[PDB]
């Protein structure tokens, strides 16, 4: 309803950097909010596209922002009569940002790895990895947890189990509020989709630099399965945390899988040992139900609900004919121990090839009436196809069916305005909570301040 | 396979000293190289890992260093726990291989070795055997040489040493040698005798006894 | 006596005939004092009105072309009939209705073009062996049914960008099957082959010389070539008046949009054609696999009916994204398609056993019901499409147009479209709702208020502004 | 907290086989490699070999093919050594080791299981009492524990009363049996005036000998 579309902030990056593919708020330790943005394409050292991440300070006028500044550089150990090898050429750095207290997480979904044991090798695949920054200390680390040194043989004679080698992990990434990092790794398993997690405090003081593979105690990563409804379903794709079984000692994950089960989609609730708690399937295939989830009390009863993202959702029309349009699902908890029921509203978008339910953000409580909101991006939405951000307001029995706003890009035709979103952080501090829209394709974010209620 | 040539073997320093135990590959090793630490009569604990990090609970005085294929533990200020011995170990290949160590012993000034020697008891001659004993105790440094005559002519066959860990509270070492002969051979001479060299004096120091005589 | 004409008090000519499209009007100088000048035709030629004073129009459909129906679809290139008529002309008055017939003919040896599109990854290596003498063959079998057969070819396999494809150590690259014990080309994504020709045997000898490649996962590139199969028309080299059939053979699961994201690639497909003069497809590295609904587009738009000519083990999978992308047909292909030739047959005959009509341009005020004549002159009413046909067969349909009041503009156009047919019923519409005498009004008329009201078909209207 | 709990020690014959055990206790034994070192005060560490308990995947210094087997049971949390055709040569304390951080290093080590192979049957210890030569201020006296199988032996002076100004020394094995001695100095006012008794414990053959010293 009231975030001010007239005097927007815009941050940019490098030309072809696709800066504003993620981004996400991040609170110094003095509680100064600030925004950190994955600029994936970013050119490296050997001018060569490796990513970068970048920090913005709050400022009206936006414009540029200081780098936050990783080695980009590839490492070679020769130990226990192996060769350990990392390429972070075109690995993506800043595919994925989250910010947690003071630090930041940013992934490399697209490194690669590879293993030389005389004329034999692991094969060089994209295990990814993720680099870690305390911005005011210094601080660095990395998580890599799909890395290996097994060779490509005894893969092969123990029929691919355990096959961590393509897991992309990073793709997604979440932090639970006891500072828990949960990476979703589409390609693990042999494209079946795996979650790695492991506290923060564990990756800093188990990692030391050249090092290349180590333990992290700690961790603890999902299963491998037999069951060919995962095949190729790529759990892992999205990820979010909340609450879900009633016990505020315990934290569930939330995992969209948009290819589960020959591409029907699912969404899947887990305990913290990776058990399945609920699983919402798709509605249609190929919708990619599960490319995006959300998790946000909009009702006003202090249990979180789920939303879903399907955004090449095909909806009915006149004459037996389908419209790509995208949709989002929301399924609100019901009180005790129950399973999610059937959706409580379907949104729909309206603009063919819209991508509506491509990001959903949580934007808290925008216009301060007592009920959590949400902002639905459809990047290539909007009558002019330059992309769409609606806004849907809570209410007591979940969200209003029409949005209460909507922003048209500012950006070019094919910006892709919208495809990141992150809401319900205070940047200027005026008590209403504010919004920040990536548009890779421009290689800019703006900031939509929320402003009072006219 | 790559030989670690460690040393020094052995170095006698003091608390406060800062000291350096070095280690030589055969080959470049590219710091895959850990060094551990081993308390008399206990196990082993690592102290540094990959050239220069500390494990975890290790205190800062130690440190690690070098490239290539040389490389140092130093330690800074030696508390009482750090006397013990060290060893590095590389795992750049296959298999994995050690130093020889390097053992940290206390430093004291010099002393020379009360020799007492004893005639075998009436209980072992009835039995059949004869063993004569020496024992060389309270003594620095280390090293010594203990030498058996009988009847004046050198004897090496038959002989058993052992030899204490340095003291707990007065820093020296003892040592103990045993001339085991048969009843009917011990019988065949008159004059025993051992005989112990050590830096204190130039020359040894000679104790003996006669068979039959007191 | 006072119909609904006289009952309502009608001002003028225009709103006379609006009230129903029985009522007439009369313009005649010399009417009586209080008779009514809106009433039915009968009322007014037996009150004395001038016979050539009466405004009565009636609604009507006339034909404008009508072509009889072609009993073969060979000869010429191309100037065949499958819909008579071809043009009509309707005129309507307000709210009124009228009929009209379309005839529609599966017309008997039609050309054919058949795009054989084949999955080449590692497991089709004994399908290759399968159809190397499929070109002669099927010439054989769609000689009983076309005298214009074509046939082409294309292959696909993945993305060639990790992790779809292999790409250590360097040997692998140029050789992806080095690790087993032979040899197979390097990864491609699409390549198109042989373009659409009537000589056979090209088919055969460039089948003989194709060879399988190999990559990671199971899932593969089959969408990103039936895009560029679609959108590469002079390529492709699809003709303008034949049947086209789009072969598309695997025993996989299928990449889809948004998978592109594992390979790095979140660029959207952009429908366009990116098959140059190495016949390769240049942006199957840069860009994402196609949605069902854009292929969906693409296909209708260039009239290719798809077939999924898939194995056991994915046919349900098949089946479901066909319910997906209607028009496509599904056929359950052996693991070493040695079946594909009846295969082929078949879904041909399905293809051409519907006529299914589509409107396009309707206006707003317009809408038609349809009655449907298929089988046995049997008329199965409010429904427009026939099902079950054979090769040969006729159908017709009995439409009803209804106008709802009358809109602004008096001329418009639309027209009745079998779906993937060439030829089309073109409806030209007339509104009739003026009446002849108001092209001759009298404006500023001593007449009529001295000069205030213009004259027009016998009464006095208020003129502009008042 | 990660601690390697090993077996304790054995006792075999020459010719037979025994399996060593090392139980990890706050961990998962499937972490990390878990390896094996040798130790002999002479020869010093040799690396045996390693296991990945996760799937069995073993190596071994070729010096060890044939004598080693390593291999681990993740259900009972325990990795194994076993040595087979065992000889003096294997008498040696043996340990696993695990990384702590990095896959390849060396940083927790196990107790240690100490080996000893010898045909020796449990013998029972012979004391002999040691008085000096027939003089100054000073004296010394001895004990020598000859002739026993096996290890350890509790030696004492006047049941643990003197302690002070006394050396036991470590046993040595010569020909199948161990010997040690022990010496005790005092002031020759107190012996032979007051009494000194050696006292030797041999828990294994279940003897507890006490020889006095007498002079000459
Ligand atoms: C292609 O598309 C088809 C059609 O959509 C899919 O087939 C359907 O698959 C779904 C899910 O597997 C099935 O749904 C099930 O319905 C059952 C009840 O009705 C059917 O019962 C029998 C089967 O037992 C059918 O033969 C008959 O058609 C009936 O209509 C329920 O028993 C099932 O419920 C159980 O599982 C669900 C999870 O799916 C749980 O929520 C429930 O609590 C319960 O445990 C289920 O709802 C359905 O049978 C199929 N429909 C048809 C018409 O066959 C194919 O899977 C799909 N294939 C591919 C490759 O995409
Ligand atoms: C299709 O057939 C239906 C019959 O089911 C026709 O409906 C009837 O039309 C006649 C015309 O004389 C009327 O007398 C009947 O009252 C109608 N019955 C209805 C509407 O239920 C209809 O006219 C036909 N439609 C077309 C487009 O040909
Ligand atoms: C319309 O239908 C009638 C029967 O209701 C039929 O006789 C007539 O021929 C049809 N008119 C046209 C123009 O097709
Ligand atoms: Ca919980
Ligand atoms: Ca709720
Ligand atoms: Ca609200
Ligand atoms: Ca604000
Ligand atoms: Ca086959
Ligand atoms: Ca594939
Ligand atoms: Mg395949």
């Amino acid at each position: 309803l009231n975030l001010d579309p007239v005097q927007l902030t815009f941050y940019a990056g490098p030309n072809g950097s696709q800066f504003g593919f993620s981004l996400d708020f991040h609170k110094d330790s003095h509680g100064r909010v600030a925004i950190v943005v994955g600029a994936p394409r970013t050119l490296g050292p050997s001018q060569e596209e490796t990513g970068g991440v970048f920090l913005c300070p709050w400022r009206a006028e936006g414009g540029q922002c200081p780098s936050l500044l990783f080695d980009l550089r590839d490492e070679t150990r020769n130990v226990g009569s192996q060769t350990l090898q990392t390429f972070k050429a075109r690995q993506g750095l800043g595919a994925s940002v989250v910010s947690w207290s003071d630090v930041i997480v940013a992934c490399a979904p697209w490194q690669h790895w590879n293993v030389l044991e005389k004329t034999e090798e692991a094969e060089k695949t994209p295990v990814g990895s993720c680099f870690l920054a305390q911005p005011e200390s210094g601080r660095r680390a990395e998580y890599s947890p799909c890395r290996g040194n097994t060779l490509s043989r005894i893969y092969v004679e123990n029929d691919f189990s355990w096959d961590k080698r393509y897991c992309e992990a990073g793709f997604s990434s979440v932090v639970t509020q006891a500072g828990e990092l949960v990476l979703g790794a589409p390609g693990g398993y042999y494209f079946l989709g795996l979650l790695a997690q492991a506290p923060v405090a564990d990756i800093f003081s188990s990692y030391r630099p050249g090092i290349l593979l180590w333990h992290v105690s700690s961790q603890s990563l999902s299963f491998d399965s037999s069951n060919p409804e995962y095949f190729d379903g790529y759990w892992g794709y999205s990820v979010a945390v909340g609450e879900f079984d009633g016990d505020l000692n315990t934290t569930e994950y939330v995992v969209g899988a948009p290819t589960w089960s020959w591409t029907l989609g699912a969404v899947e609730i887990l305990d913290s040992y990776y058990q399945r708690l609920h699983r919402l399937r798709g509605e249609q295939m190929a919708s990619y139900f599960g490319h995006s989830v959300a998790v946000t009390d909009v009702n006003g009863d202090g249990r979180h609900d789920l939303l879903v993202g399907a955004p090449l959702y095909m909806e009915s029309r006149a004459d037996r004919k389908l419209a790509e349009v995208g949709r989002v699902y929301l399924f609100l908890q019901p009180r005790g121990p129950h399973a999610l029921g059937a959706p409580s509203l379907l949104l729909t978008g309206t603009q063919l090839y819209g991508r509506f339910g491509s990001a959903i953000a949580p934007l808290g409580d925008l216009d301060r009436d007592g009920y959590n909101d949400i902002a639905v991006a459809a990047p290539y939405g909007g009558p002019s196809g330059r992309g769409q951000v609606l806004v849907f307001l809570g209410q007591s029995e979940g969200l209003r069916s029409r949005p209460s706003q909507v922003l048209d890009s500012p950006f070019p035709t094919g910006s892709a305005f919208g495809f990141s979103l992150r809401g319900a952080v205070d940047i200027d501090d005026n008590g209403y909570p504010d919004l920040i829209v990536g548009a890779y394709g421009a290689n800019q974010v703006a900031v939509y301040r929320a402003q009072p209620v006219v | 396979d790559i030989l670690m040539t460690q040393s020094p073997s052995s170095m006698s320093v003091s608390l406060g000293d800062t000291v350096s135990i070095t280690c030589h590959a055969s080959q470049g090793i590219s710091s895959n190289i850990g060094w551990l630490q081993q308390k008399p009569g206990k196990s082993f604990m690592g102290l540094i890992y990959y050239g220069t990090n500390l494990v975890d609970g290790v205190p800062s005085r130690f440190s690690g260093s070098g490239s290539g294929a040389d490389y140092s533990l130093t330690i800074s200020s030696l508390d009482s726990e750090d006397f013990a011995d060290y060893y590095c170990v590389q795992y750049a290949q296959l298999p994995y291989t050690f130093g020889g160590g390097t053992k940290l012993e206390i430093k004291r000034a010099d002393a020379a070795p009360t020799v007492s020697i004893f005639p075998p008891s009436s209980e072992q001659l009835t039995s059949g055997g004869a063993s004569v004993v020496c024992f060389l105790n309270n003594f620095y440094p280390k090293d010594i040489n203990v030498k058996w005559k009988i009847d004046g002519s050198e004897r090496q066959n038959g002989v058993l040493n052992s030899w204490t860990d340095q003291d707990s509270k007065d820093s020296t070492y003892s040592m103990s040698s045993t001339l085991t002969l048969t009843k009917d051979e011990y019988e065949r001479h008159n004059s025993y005798t051992c005989e112990a060299t050590h830096k204190t004096s130039t020359s040894p120091i000679v104790k003996s006894f006669n068979r039959n005589e007191c | 006596g006072p119909n609904i004409c006289t009952t309502r008090g009608v001002s003028s000519c225009q709103q006379c005939l609006a009230v129903s499209p029985m009522c007439a009007w009369c313009s005649d100088e010399a009417l009586p004092l209080g008779s009514p000048r809106c009433d039915l035709k009968e009322n007014l030629l037996k009150d004395n009105c001038a016979p050539e004073s009466i405004e009565f129009p009636v609604s009507e459909a006339r034909v404008l072309e009508d072509r009889p129906l072609s009993d073969k679809g060979s000869g010429d290139s191309s100037q065949v009939t499958q819909v008579s008529p071809q043009r009509i002309a309707l005129r309507l008055r307000p709210d009124d209705s009228k009929n009209f017939s379309i005839q529609v003919r599966q017309v008997e040896d039609y050309p054919v073009d058949i795009y054989y599109l084949m999955d080449l990854s590692y497991s089709m290596k004994d399908d290759l062996w399968s159809i190397q003498n499929l070109g002669t063959k099927l010439a054989t079998q769609m000689r009983k049914l076309t005298s214009n057969l074509r046939i082409g070819f294309g292959a696909f396999v993945d993305k060639p960008v990790s992790p779809y494809m292999y790409i250590s150590p360097p040997e692998a690259l140029e050789n992806p099957c080095y690790d087993m014990k032979t040899t197979c080309l390097p990864m491609f994504g699409y390549k198109h082959v042989l373009t659409l020709t009537d000589q056979v045997t090209r088919f055969n000898e460039e089948v003989k010389k194709q060879s399988v490649s190999r990559n990671r996962d199971a899932p593969e590139g089959g969408f990103d070539a039936i895009m560029q199969a679609t959108v590469c028309d002079e390529k492709i080299g699809w003709r303008n008046d034949a049947s086209h059939l789009l072969v598309f053979t695997t025993d996989a699961k299928t990449h889809i949009a948004l998978d592109g994201r594992l390979a790095g690639i979140v660029q959207p497909n952009d429908g366009q054609c990116h098959v140059g003069s190495d016949n390769h497809y240049s942006a199957s590295t840069t860009m994402d696999y196609p949605s069902l609904g854009l292929m969906t587009e693409k296909l209708s738009q260039k009239n290719i009916n798809l077939i999924f000519a898939v194995t056991e083990n994915v046919v349900n999978l098949y089946q479901n994204y066909s319910e997906l992308i209607p028009g496509t047909t599904v056929g359950v292909l052996s693991m070493d398609s040695s079946n594909v030739l009846q295969l082929i047959v078949d879904a041909y005959g399905k293809i051409r056993s519907k006529v299914e009509l589509e409107v396009r341009d309707l206006p707003e005020e317009l809408s038609l019901s349809f009655n449907a004549t298929c089988l046995n002159n049997e008329v199965i009413p409010g429904l427009k499409s026939c099902m079950g046909l054979k090769i040969g067969d006729t159908v017709s349909f009995s439409i009803e147009a209804k106008v709802r009041g009358c809109p602004q503009e008096k001329e418009k156009s639309f027209t009745i479209k079998p779906v993937g047919f060439k030829d089309s019923l073109i409806v030209q519409v007339t509104f009739d709702c003026d009446c002849a005498c108001q092209a001759q009004a009298e404006p500023n008329s001593h007449r009529c208020n001295n000069g205030n009201g213009t004259f027009e078909c016998g009464v006095c209207r208020c003129g502009p502004g008042w | 907290e990660v601690q390697l709990q090993q077996s304790g020690a054995e006792l075999v014959k020459p010719g037979a086989s025994v399996k060593l055990s090392c139980t990890a206790s706050g961990f998962n034994i499937k972490d990390t490699y878990v390896h094996w070192v040798k130790q002999r005060p002479e020869q010093g560490l040799e690396w045996i070999g390693r296991i990945d308990p996760a799937n069995g995947y073993t190596k071994y210094d070729p010096k060890f093919q044939g004598k080693a087997t390593i291999t681990a049971d993740t259900s009972s949390n325990t990795a194994y050594l076993q040595l087979s055709s065992l000889t003096s040569e294997d008498t040696a304390v043996y340990y696993c080791v695990r990384p702590l951080y990095d896959y390849y290093a060396m940083d927790y080590w196990g107790q240690g299981t100490s080996v000893t192979v010898s045909s020796a049957k449990t013998t029972a210890p012979s004391v002999y009492p040691l008085a000096p030569v027939c003089t100054g201020s000073s004296v010394t006296l001895g004990c020598l524990v000859k002739g026993y199988f096996p290890e350890p032996v509790t030696l004492t002076w006047n049941s643990g009363s003197l302690s002070s100004g006394v050396h036991t020394f470590p046993a040595v094995l010569q020909s199948d049996l161990y010997t040690l001695s022990s010496s005790v100095t005092v002031t020759s006012s107190t012996w032979p005036s007051q009494s000194i008794t050696c006292n030797v414990a041999h828990p294994a053959s279940s003897t507890k000998v006490d020889k006095k010293i007498e002079p000459r």
